[PDB]
């Protein structure tokens, strides 16, 4: 619902700011598990 | 440098054994997959790296190291600690570090005899002319504390300063003679700057080379019948240079007069520094990318985590050394 929200957030044909990419990595890091081999 | 090899093209080059670029990193617009800081640990490493190129790094000119062991030998450390006088205990910081240090004289034999004979002097002028006050004890003690003892009233001009260490005891340094200091009266803080060439070696050694011609041309001239300075001469290689500052705090009043008697001739290292802002090469300021990406980046990632780990494994054991 949250992401609803978000969603119309989202640049819309207009002057949008780079904000937006963060939320896009966000959703781009969601691809896969993490296989991170050795805890630091 | 056995660090491996990044692959091409990747947004960051390999500067220090780091990842780390000229321009500000953007890792929103770069990274698909950022690890965190944590996952990464470039900044850790960026750190312990800094801290232990600190404590052991260029900045000062190196003079007495430990020796890594009925060996005479053993009797040396007595004679090394002797030839230094024992001065007391102050705080220097590093960029974004700091340290502390305890003070030392490197005891300058011909400032003894002068001194001796200048004893002479005055005693032959002076024969040809011719319960207990607390509050004095205190007076006394303000007064050794501004005024000198018998060893700093021998040693107030042209005495000889070494830094050690107290973290790390095994290496003693020359305080820059080629330095700019001053003396903040009003925050008891010492700020000195220095300007230090990454391939002073190699200035040196064509220095020597300089100096071998010219004495071979003067042989030459006899054999028919001198203020060499390698920065002012016109075929010195292109230095590699960098500015430096750093503030002491933590010194006090009677020490200040040893310290800026000590140092050099302003205006001469003035003007040497000027040649060498115009003939050198400045370092490029460049920004460090602590985020990497798990992916295309894993072998770097795993590689720092491994030296990380190796480098704490050594690390418990220098205390426990003690």
């Amino acid at each position: 619902s949250l992401d609803l929200s978000a969603l119309a957030n989202f640049p819309s044909f207009g002057e949008y700011d780079k904000k937006i990419v963060h939320q896009i990595n966000t959703e781009i890091n969601k691809d896969l598990e993490i296989k991170i081999k050795t805890q630091p | 440098a056995s660090r491996a090899k990044l692959a091409t093209n990747r947004p960051f080059e390999i500067v220090a054994g780091l990842p780390a670029s000229v321009e500000l990193p953007n890792y929103n617009s770069s990274l698909t997959h950022p690890q965190s800081i944590k996952n990464s640990g470039v900044l850790y490493d960026s750190l312990v790296s800094s801290r232990r190129t600190w404590v052991q790094g260029e900045m000062f000119e190196l003079y007495w190291r430990r020796p890594k062991k009925e060996s005479p030998t053993s009797g040396t450390i007595p004679l090394i600690r002797d030839k230094m006088q024992k001065m007391c205990d102050c705080v220097m910081s590093g960029g974004p570090h700091t340290f502390k240090v305890r003070l030392f004289i490197l005891k300058n034999d011909k400032i003894e005899q002068k001194w001796q004979d200048e004893q002479e002097l005055k005693k032959k002028e002076k024969e040809l002319k011719r319960p207990k006050r607390k509050r004095r004890k205190n007076a006394i003690k303000e007064d050794k504390d501004m005024q000198l003892t018998a060893f700093q009233q021998k040693y107030v001009q042209g005495a000889e300063i070494i830094l050690e260490y107290l973290e790390f005891t095994h290496s003693r340094y020359y305080l820059p003679k080629k330095s700019v200091v001053e003396f903040l009266e009003d925050t008891d803080e010492i700020i000195i700057s220095w300007i230090v060439i990454h391939n002073s070696k190699e200035i040196e050694k064509f220095k020597t080379k300089k100096i071998k011609a010219k004495l071979k041309a003067d042989q030459k001239l006899n054999k028919e019948d001198v203020s060499f300075n390698p920065l002012f001469e016109a075929d010195c290689p292109t230095p590699l240079y960098t500015p430096m500052t750093m503030k002491l705090s933590g010194i006090h009043k009677r020490f200040n007069q040893i310290i800026r008697n000590s140092v050099s001739p302003m205006e001469e290292v003035v003007k040497e520094m000027e040649k060498i802002l115009q003939i050198g090469t400045r370092l490029s300021g460049y920004n460090l990318w602590y985020q990497l990406d798990g992916y295309d980046d894993e072998a770097l990632s795993e590689s720092l985590r491994f030296e990380l780990n190796e480098w704490e494994h050594a690390m418990r054991s220098r205390r426990h050394k003690r």
